[PDB]
């Protein structure tokens, strides 16, 4: 029933591009804080 | 207490499902390896930190 669609996705990196140095290593820092948490409970709620 | 809480890095209060497996090696080590005498206190306490040094071999290898 004519639902025509298009979707463009971007490579993730350049949006870093238009922020700071200091937000940047801010963020890193933060997801690296994700990483280990959310590799913990994944692995924890699988096995259980 | 005379057996401390494990999950302890630098007097910071963890659990061991919060340590890396480098900071567990670091403190059996710590705990189960005495300087003074530069041996461990007992031999089923050097096996121990030894298969569980093993046992991160085994996680992390890809081959045989």
């Amino acid at each position: 029933g004519q639902k025509g669609g298009q979707a463009i996705v971007v490579h993730p990196d350049y949006l870093y591009g238009a922020i700071t140095e200091d937000r940047y290593n801010e963020y890193v820092a933060k997801v690296s804080a994700r990483e280990k948490s959310a590799y913990k409970f994944f692995h924890n709620g699988m096995i259980y | 207490f005379q057996k401390p809480w494990f999950a302890t890095v630098n007097g910071q209060a963890r659990d061991l499902a919060t340590m890396t497996y480098e900071e567990v090696a670091k403190r059996l080590v710590e705990l189960m390896f005495i300087r003074s005498t530069n041996s461990w206190f007992d031999v089923t306490w050097r096996t121990f930190t030894g298969d569980f040094l093993r046992r991160v071999e085994e996680r992390f290898t890809k081959s045989k």
